[PDB]
């Protein structure tokens, strides 16, 4: 034969495409999780970028296969719906071609591997939606307080621990705002988070209102106003110019 | 396809797999301790059984998410079994590699 | 050719030089000595397949069995071998303990010598720390046995040498030793090793078992006398059949009626024979051959009782019990070669007819533990544990002194020795605190062969023995990676066999580490 | 230069557990197709030249002789499983590489050993009570008698064979022979025998010892077949005119002893027939042939003679008549002699048969076969004695459990509930010993030709509805209930054949390092 | 290709060994020189750590990353670069904890964090306050650099010239105290003169010459003037060129750049001024109608050099040319000066006060002579620096990390845990710094080591040091071998800071 390439078929293209997909995954095995370790990103240059979170590992990852190629793609399908899980789905698709390529070698075509995967994903859905849990419990019970304290424990803030965490969650459910209908969301803007020297770290106080930092200068006015009028402009009232 | 399907919740488990390698736990144990509690809620419906067991990477032990307040989203959860699924049907459609 | 070969100048000997380090091979020689016994220790240890010189196929997890068949030839790792063998003299246990704690000595001297340090300054401070690891021996005893010679006694005592020789029979075989200890320990400074002697019949299971009193021989009487007193005890190898003279001798046969002539001639010289050994007063007769029909035949006709023994061990157990020679020629009527015996008589036990040898107006020492088995393998297995838990206890006729084991005597050693070696002035607190280290490698040892993580008993054994908690162990279980109280559990070890495990394995690392150029000579 | 091993072949650590697992199925691949009654069979060649047939798992191994150490460990276990049970050396060499396959993966992964043999000690001591619970006693079940439900079982084993039609006359002689026998039980009490020619119905059951009877010398027309009390006597010695042994060659040269020399030539076999005739031994069996002169004495004398009998059969006929083969003429007496009460030459097949019945020690039969080649006879003598086999196991041993896989895929369903419920390193290990089990269904639809993945995801769902009997079948391709079919096996050779394969698998697991010493 | 597992750990680890086995032996003042071998066959027996690997090309990513570290720590602080190459190659050395033990680098991590805060509280324990306001005390801190230079000739006035430089930058009203000397302290070299000339000035100085005597020479009171905008042909929004060859574009060219230039400059001499300053360059023509008012010409400044010129006399900065008032002036400044200096042409904005700038003048007899001062003033002006940031001082020479190495071992018997063993293991590796003085020095290390250990038991550990000058164990209070405290507080975070970064690496792939 005399064609313009080569050519292989069998399940030797079955064992190669499973071969360099679990690859990938071992790429992004031990940077999942909040304790995911870091992995350097060689560049062609030879400059080098230390870098642990999986969404930016898979976006520098350049591996010219055909079988790694499918694999890029997912990266852009998972922000655009949602914004995050990008590498579980990595890991899990590659152990499900780990497990269908033993299924080649035990006699078992791949046509009733396909169509039972897509039965077991319809009843993992079922199984999901059926021990769910609706989005309450935001005052008075507690799986929030003690949520957020588990975040918190990892830097110097986690010693005293319940202090903190009541400022964060009254904060939380201060931004609420349904604006649409009856949605609610958060946005991405949040509290201005301000810093002073209270002689301790136990002098937080729970602002209910935005603080600005900046100094008013004179002190021959009065500094508690009643009236309700808030003026904002940009031009200045200074000395003005045409153009820099 | 009973092994379609039963080959697909031992490729789940790598999930809990991966995270108890990264919690510096003994992995055969750390995931056979979240299984041993899941499968009480299905045999027999009392209180004594241990429901929505999560697991703590730090300490080392499992826990309930309740109590703990670890939680994650429904659309996260679903859209990732769903776009798994679909990209491990891509790769097993090939069976032929032309090149040019 | 130039340039010549660096310190290689007698006899072509591999001389490595100092970039070479001469020193380091022979650590490197003991290390995979210990390697081979590290994976073999404790009861959750594995076995290995025993392949011996001569064709025959084994599967045990012995100590000694492994230094006997895999044929040392490094000479710097023969050192420890023959501490072995001086580890097998005075006290049974230990062998695996010289292998290990030594192997753990030379390797962790190779990370002193790596710094710059004298060899002839680590081996001052390993001695050092011996005599100070023999001082804290005595404070560490926490009980000692009853000295009552009870069965409930020896067999609670037992646990600890049936443990790790064979797993599973830790109830069958505390009770089989405990039945024949006792009949020698009213006879106070006479327990001996060697009066205890082990036969095997093949059965069903070691369920099976049982003890008895005096010699007992697995093969029948092959005569009609069941039972008599007589002393005098002929032994002979030869079979018993026609004469065949140490002269000439040749017989002639042309026809049938010479062949009827000399049949019956060879049927009255075997008469002749067993008439040779009724006169002087012998009825008690060990053929070592094969017995003809017609010599069945003589022997109820002079009331004699003969017994036949194939075997060449038990023949030679009978040789040190009641002093019978045996005797190549056929029956030759002599006195002085014979035995005494006050009764020999046959039994059945357990559907089988053995033959008994005891005495009763003699005190009596002698005992034997009939095994039974299906497969020769494994009951090879149970042999060697019987000689090693016998020897167990031949070293309690000495002072009484029980130790806690499972790293319990080892990391409380371990404690007391570093708080010696911190307040020490001077460069040789670093032998005495790498002599500490080397006792972590034997819980480390019994940790790993168990599948448990090493470095998390370790921790979990320094955070009780800082508080005070005293004979905390190391617990069997793969899943539960605790630890347990060794008083409660039983584990009970020698005060003397830890004693003598210590020091020859010092000394071990004394003749090794003043060893550092090999030497081959011509005589 | 200076070497520690100088030829010392020794390895340890993971890869040494690696090699010795992966040389454990190479034993299994030896005796994996012939699983089954409808497995192939393998072709063995000794160093004559001479080329063996057969597909017992007992006779392939036998002549094996691998040289590697732990396919030595595979050897003695099947030398005792005879010794236990009597059979299954094929299904416990099978099991215990299996065990290891499913744990080979989980070895490299870094999981001690011990830990696998601490979960094979308990999954096994799981199934020793999990199959005493199913095992139900069927002794009068129905009010039905034994001897029909004896021949339901053989009739399902010799069903899909050469005999399939004619099934239900081989059926009642099968249970007949069995019956025939004591309360001691034994295989090799029943003999079979095959005559060549003729059609299947011709096949007939002698209640007492039959042999071929190739001697085709001399002797008709005299020596009456029927005696009413004959002595019978088992000899080797040669009774021809001219023998290879026996003769005389004295070289004289005088006329007069010319006469003598064939006359003492001739008083060797005379006196040998005559201490026969002193003994009064009506029937004289040999083992070398007999000549035509020896057959005109006991012609004249009222006695019969046959020789060329070959030494199974009169160790056979030893056991039957309850005397003792005699080498020699002159020990020829009663106490080696023999009795029976009916004794005939028959002419079944166009040949010479002889045979006794109405011993006083018969505790042996004979099967005879009847077909048109030797082969079909062959094939025929190994399903006869598959079905004395699952006749005598019924009579010995009456709790029972479903063969056909059924409790192999019942005991995977049940080690896989157990496993859910216990935390630690006990689950993946009895759930890959749960899978494991399911060889036998698996391997009985290989050697079967049937389609393995249909039918095994079709069992397993049967189980999983509550079906607690049913297995494979070796006649229809599905599933069905092998106890309503009357497939079964014993409660105790199953039990028996788990702790000798969980021992084997455990054996080579324990083994890490490998010692030879150089010789 | 690819490389994933255990043995990027155990690579990762060979990599940072190799580059802390290069410069082992350069600690202390018996720094044993290295030679480096060009293709050229040029050969520098520098003895620097930060020149050495400099010329050294890498190649492993790991130990590329090992270089970087320390490059932005030499421009923080101006000393301690060695030891933290040292540190950061013995903490990775145990690999018997790393591969043998078979432990996840997170306990690692979760270990050599918790040693971290262990870093800090020692030093505060060992430390000692420092009288700032004597000048005897600053003489005895700064001379551990002087040693063995050029400069040692004139250290009662090379001192005198870090010290006032370090004091002017640094702001008492802020309350952190920032220096920063790159910009405030811009150190100039001008060629000529002797090394007792060099003085400091408190203004900006010009390095642009005078091309013509029509300019202003002594000026009392200098009218300052900034601009931003340019002096030359205006240009379009678009990207186009100039390009004159032809005689009728010559002509209306010129006639269009003198007439925008007139307007231009006519905005500027309205207000009498006395040097002009613009950010862009000014052309020939524009020097012509700007030498008739007497006007010193200064171009080509830096948007950074502007705002020091606005702080200095206190002008407005004024965009455009045509947006000039009369606010734009420099009153309050000391006297402007163009007298040359050498045969080189210096302008002076300097005034009698600090505005918040400052700048070193260096004098000498010849220009290798200038380049000699200006590397030690520099490496001098960063020492002092970290003292009036934190007036407290370490007993360095070996005594601090003997002292540190002391605390961690009584701190890890009540340490419960798995992770107590590579807490251990950090004691071990941070003796490596008196283990290099006494190899350098030649003496036996672990004869005097042991003993050095016995010393920081039973007596004070704040003395018996290490002395790299004799070869025996001194008391730290007797010589004056202190060390800043913020340059060890630095080195160990940063050696802690190298070791987080490559025990985390567990993959190396790559990708463009
Ligand atoms: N609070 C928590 N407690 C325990 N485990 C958690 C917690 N939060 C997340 N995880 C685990 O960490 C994993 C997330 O890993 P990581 O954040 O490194 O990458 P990823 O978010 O999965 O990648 P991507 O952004 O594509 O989805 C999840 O599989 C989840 O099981
Ligand atoms: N089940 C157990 N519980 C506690 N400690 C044990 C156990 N098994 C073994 N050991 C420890 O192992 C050491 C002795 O073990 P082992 O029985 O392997 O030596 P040994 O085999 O008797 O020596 P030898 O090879 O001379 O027979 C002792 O220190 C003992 O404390
Ligand atoms: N008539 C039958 N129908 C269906 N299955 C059967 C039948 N007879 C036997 N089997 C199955 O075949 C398996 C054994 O096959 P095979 O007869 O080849 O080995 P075996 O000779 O029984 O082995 P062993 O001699 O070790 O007992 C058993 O597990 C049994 O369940
Ligand atoms: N005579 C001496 N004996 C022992 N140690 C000394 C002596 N003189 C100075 N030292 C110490 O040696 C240290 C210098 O060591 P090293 O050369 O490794 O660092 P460095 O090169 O000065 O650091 P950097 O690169 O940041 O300038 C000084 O901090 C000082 O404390």
């Amino acid at each position: 034969l005399s064609v313009f390439g080569d050519r292989s078929t069998g399940e030797t293209i079955r064992s190669q495409n499973v071969m360099a997909a679990a690859s990938i995954a071992n790429i992004v095995k031990s940077s999942l999780g909040p304790v995911g370790l870091d992995k350097m990103l060689v560049d062609d240059i030879g400059d080098v970028t230390i870098t642990n979170d999986g969404a930016t590992i898979l976006k520098l990852l350049e591996v010219e296969h055909p079988a790694a190629k499918v694999l890029c793609e997912l990266a852009d399908l998972q922000d655009k719906e949602v914004g995050d899980g990008t590498t579980s789905v990595v890991i899990i698709a590659a152990e499900l071609l780990k497990n269908a390529d033993e299924l080649v070698k035990q006699k078992i075509h791949p046509t009733s591997v396909i169509s039972g995967y897509r039965l077991a994903c319809k009843e993992a859905v079922r199984y999901i939606n059926e021990n769910l849990i609706v989005n309450t419990d935001e005052l008075g019970r507690d799986c929030l307080i003690n949520a957020a304290k588990t975040s918190m424990s990892s830097k110097i803030i986690g010693i005293n621990g319940d202090f903190f965490a009541n400022m964060v969650v009254d904060a939380v459910l201060a931004i609420k705002y349904t604006d649409i209908r009856g949605q609610p969301r958060y946005p991405v803007n949040s509290v201005n988070i301000l810093k002073a020297h209270g002689r301790s770290q136990m002098e937080s106080m729970l602002i209910s209102g935005y603080a600005l930092n900046c100094v008013v200068g004179s002190q021959g006015m009065p500094k508690r106003i009643v009236n309700a009028k808030i003026a904002c402009l940009d031009f200045s009232l200074q000395k003005t110019k045409m153009k820099l | 396809e009973q092994l379609a399907i039963a080959e697909f919740a031992r490729s789940l488990l790598v999930i809990p797999n991966t995270l108890a390698v990264n919690a510096a736990q003994d992995s055969t144990d750390l995931v056979a301790k979240l299984r041993a509690f899941h499968n009480e809620a299905q045999v027999n419906p009392e209180r004594k059984n241990l429901k929505w067991i999560g697991l703590d990477l730090s300490n080392g032990k499992p826990r309930d998410n309740k109590q703990a307040g670890v939680f994650e989203p429904t659309i996260v959860k679903v859209k990732s079994l769903k776009f798994a699924t679909e990209a491990a049907i891509t790769i097993l459609r090939i069976d032929d590699l032309i090149k040019l | 050719k130039a340039p010549g070969f660096a310190q290689m100048l007698k006899e072509g000997a591999k001389h490595f030089s100092g970039l070479e380090e001469a020193v380091y091979r022979n650590i490197q020689a003991c290390k995979e000595l210990a390697q081979t016994t590290r994976t073999a220790y404790g009861p959750n240890g594995m076995n290995k397949m025993v392949i011996n010189h001569l064709e025959k196929l084994f599967v045990t997890n012995d100590a000694a069995t492994i230094l006997r068949e895999l044929e040392v030839q490094h000479p710097a790792a023969k050192m420890i071998v023959m501490a072995s063998h001086m580890q097998e003299q005075e006290v049974g246990d230990g062998t695996n303990f010289v292998l290990v704690f030594a192997g753990a000595l030379l390797e962790l001297a190779e990370e002193l010598l790596r710094i710059g340090l004298s060899v002839s300054e680590v081996i001052e401070g390993y001695e050092i720390a011996c005599r100070k690891a023999h001082e804290i021996l005595p404070n560490l005893v926490c009980c000692s046995a009853k000295n009552l010679r009870d069965i409930d006694e020896v067999s609670s005592l037992l646990r600890t040498s049936i443990m790790s020789k064979q797993y599973g029979n830790e109830v069958f075989l505390a009770k089989l030793i405990a039945q024949a200890c006792v009949s020698i320990f009213p006879d106070s400074g006479h327990f001996n090793v060697d009066n205890i002697r082990v036969c095997k019949i093949l059965g069903s299971g070691i369920s099976s078992s049982s003890v008895l009193h005096g010699m007992v021989f697995k093969k029948e009487t092959e005569g009609d006398v069941t039972s008599v007193k007589d002393a005098k005890i002929a032994v002979y190898s030869c079979p018993f059949d026609g004469m065949i003279t140490e002269t000439k001798g040749t017989v002639l046969i042309k026809t049938a009626e010479e062949l009827m002539n000399f049949s019956k001639g060879e049927e009255n010289l075997m008469d002749a024979q067993v008439k040779a050994i009724a006169d002087t007063g012998a009825n008690v007769v060990v053929t070592g051959g094969k017995v003809a029909d017609m010599a069945l035949h003589y022997a109820n006709k002079y009331n004699i009782m003969l017994v036949r023994l194939n075997s060449k061990w038990d023949l030679r157990r009978l040789c040190k019990t009641v002093g019978a020679t045996a005797l190549p020629r056929l029956t030759p009527p002599v006195l002085e070669e014979m035995g005494h015996c006050d009764s020999v008589y046959l039994s059945e036990v357990g559907d089988t007819q053995v033959v008994v040898f005891k005495h009763e107006k003699e005190d009596g020492a002698i005992s034997t533990i009939v095994l039974r088995g299906s497969t020769d393998n494994l009951m090879d297995d149970i042999e060697r544990a019987v000689d090693d838990g016998v020897n167990t206890f031949k070293v309690l006729t000495r002072d009484k002194r029980l130790v806690p084991g499972g790293g319990a005597t080892e990391i409380e050693l371990a404690k007391q020795i570093t708080s010696y070696g911190e307040t020490c002035p001077g460069l040789e607190q670093y032998a005495i605190k790498k002599f500490a280290e080397a006792f972590e490698a034997i819980p480390r040892a019994l940790a790993e062969n168990s599948g448990v993580k090493a470095n998390e008993v370790i921790s979990k054994l320094y955070a009780v023995h800082q508080e005070g908690n005293k004979n905390v162990g190391l617990d069997i279980e793969a899943e539960v990676p605790a630890v347990k109280d060794m008083l409660e559990a039983g584990i009970l070890d020698t005060y003397l066999g830890k004693y003598w495990a210590i020091k020859l394995a010092t000394n071990a690392a004394v003749t090794v580490l003043r060893v550092d150029q090999i030497i081959m000579a011509k005589p | 230069v200076i070497l520690l091993k100088e030829g010392t072949d020794s390895s340890q650590g993971i890869p040494q557990l690696v090699s010795n697992i992966s040389a454990c199925q190479v034993i299994a691949e030896a005796v994996r197709t012939t699983l089954g009654p409808r497995g192939m069979d393998k072709l063995i060649v000794d160093g004559r030249g001479k080329a063996t047939i057969s597909n017992d798992g007992a006779t392939i191994l036998k002549l094996l002789d691998v040289v590697h150490p732990a396919a030595k460990t595979l050897v003695d276990i099947a030398k005792s499983q005879d010794a236990e049970v009597g059979d299954g050396t094929t299904s416990v060499t099978l099991l215990a590489a299996e065990f290891l396959k499913q744990v080979k993966p989980y070895v490299e992964e870094g999981l001690h050993p011990q830990i696998i043999i601490r979960a094979f000690r308990t999954a096994t001591q799981l199934a020793v009570n999990k199959i005493k619970e199913i095992a139900v006693t069927v002794k009068k079940a129905d009010k039905v008698e034994q001897r029909k439900l004896l021949e339901k079982c053989a009739m399902t084993a010799l069903s899909s064979k050469l005999i399939s039609q004619q099934k239900a006359f081989f059926a009642k002689m099968v249970v007949d022979a069995v019956m025939m026998l004591d309360d001691l039980l034994q295989l090799k009490m029943i003999g079979i025998k095959k005559v060549q020619g003729g059609a299947l119905e011709d096949s007939q059951l002698v209640a007492g010892v039959a042999f071929k009877k190739t001697f085709s010398y001399a002797g008709f027309e005299m020596q009456p077949k029927k005696y009413h009390n004959p002595k019978i006597a088992l000899l080797n010695v040669e009774l021809e005119l001219k023998a290879e042994k026996d003769n005389a060659e004295i070289r004289v040269h005088t006329v007069e002893d010319y006469q003598a020399i064939v006359d003492a030539e001739w008083n060797i076999l005379y006196d040998k027939l005559e201490k026969i005739h002193h003994s009064g031994a009506k029937v004289v069996s040999s083992k070398l042939p007999i000549g035509d002169v020896a057959t005109q004495y006991f012609a004249d004398r009222d006695m019969f003679c046959a020789g060329r009998v070959p030494e199974e059969d009169l160790k056979r006929t030893m056991m039957a008549c309850g005397g003792s083969i005699q080498t020699s003429v002159n020990a020829l007496s009663a106490d080696v002699l023999g009795r029976c009460q009916v004794f005939e030459e028959t002419q079944i097949g166009g040949e010479r048969y002889n045979f006794f019945t109405g011993c006083p020690k018969a505790k042996t039969c004979t099967f005879i076969l009847r077909g048109g080649a030797e082969q079909f006879m062959e094939e025929t003598e190994r399903s006869l004695h598959d079905a004395i086999m699952i006749v005598r196991r019924a009579i010995k041993n009456d709790s029972v459990v479903a063969g056909g896989g059924a409790i192999e895929m019942e005991l995977s369903k049940y080690l896989r509930d157990y496993s859910r419920t216990i935390p630690g390193k006990q689950q993946l290990l009895i759930g890959a010993y749960a899978k494991a089990l399911e060889i036998i269904p698996r391997q009985l639809c290989d050697n079967a030709g049937f389609d393995a993945t249909n039918i095994l995801n079709k069992l397993r769902a049967r189980h999983a509805q509550g079906g607690t009997w049913y297995g494979v079948d070796i006649n229809n391709e599905d599933i069905a209930d092998n106890f309503e079919a009357f497939v079964w096996e014993p409660a105790m050779v199953r039990i028996n054949a788990l702790t000798a394969a969980s021992e084997a698998a455990c054996l080579i697991v324990s083994v890490d390092e490998t010692i030879k010493n150089p010789r | 290709k690819r490389e994933s597992g255990r043995k990027v750990q155990s690579g990762n680890i060979n990599a940072a060994k190799t580059i802390a086995d290069i410069i082992r032996t350069c600690l202390g003042p018996k720094s044993m020189m290295k030679m480096l071998l060009d293709p050229m066959g040029g050969i520098v027996m520098t003895n620097d750590g930060n020149a050495i690997l400099r010329e050294i090309q890498v190649q492993h990513p790991a130990a590329k990353s090992m270089i970087e570290i320390s490059r932005t720590q030499d421009e923080e602080v101006g000393d301690g670069t060695t030891s933290v190459i040292i540190l950061a190659g013995e903490m990775l050395s145990v690999a018997e904890h790393f591969l043998e033990q078979q432990m996840h680098p997170t306990v690692v991590i979760s270990a050599y964090r918790k040693a971290l805060d262990d870093m800090i509280s020692t030093l505060k324990k060992i430390s000692i306050p420092v009288d700032i306001s004597d000048s005897d005390m600053m003489l005895n801190i700064i001379n551990s650099s002087i040693t063995t230079k050029a400069i040692s000739r004139w250290s009662s006035l090379a001192c005198n010239i870090a010290l006032d430089a370090v004091k002017m930058v640094q702001f008492e009203e802020n309350g952190r105290k920032e220096i920063d000397i790159k910009k405030y302290a811009r150190v100039e070299k001008i060629p000529g003169g002797i090394i007792e000339d060099s003085c400091v000035l408190r203004g900006v100085m010009i390095n642009k010459d005078v091309t013509h005597p029509r300019m202003r020479r002594y000026i009392k009171n200098p009218r300052i003037v900034l601009l931003d905008s340019s002096l030359e042909y205006k240009k379009g929004e678009s990207q186009t060129d100039i390009e004159i060859t032809r005689e009728e574009d010559f002509t209306r060219i010129l006639q269009m750049e003198e007439e925008y230039i007139q307007q231009l400059c006519e905005d500027i001499i309205q207000l009498k001024p006395d040097v002009v300053i613009t950010e862009k360059g000014i052309s020939d023509l524009a020097q012509h109608y700007l030498m008739r008012a007497n006007i010193t010409a200064i171009r080509r400044v830096r948007k950074t050099d502007n705002n020091r010129i606005a702080r200095a006399c206190g002008a407005r900065i004024v965009s455009r040319p045509e947006e000039l008032r009369e606010d734009d002036v420099g009153t309050g400044a000391g006297l402007l000066e163009i007298k040359k200096i050498g045969d080189e042409y210096f302008t002076f904005i300097t005034d009698c006060k600090d505005p918040k700038a400052c700048t070193i003048l260096l004098r000498g007899a010849s220009k290798e002579i200038l380049s000699e001062v200006e590397r030690n003033l520099q490496d001098a002006m960063q020492v002092c620096r970290n003292v009036l940031l934190d007036p407290q001082l370490v007993p360095g020479g070996g005594a601090s990390e003997m002292a540190v190495a002391h605390a961690l071992t009584e701190k890890s018997k009540a340490m419960t845990g798995v992770e107590q063993w590579p807490y251990r293991a950090v004691a071990q590796a941070l003796e490596v710094i008196p283990r290099t003085l006494i190899q350098n020095c030649g003496a036996s290390t672990i004869r005097l080591l042991t003993s050095l250990r016995a010393k920081h038991t039973q007596e004070n550990c704040e003395t018996w040091g290490v002395n790299g000058e004799t070869g025996t164990l001194v008391d730290m209070k007797e010589l004056g071998i202190w060390e800043p405290l913020a340059v060890k507080l630095q080195t160990y975070k940063t050696a802690v800071e190298t070791a987080v970064l490559l025990l985390r690496i567990d993959d190396i792939v790559s990708g463009h």
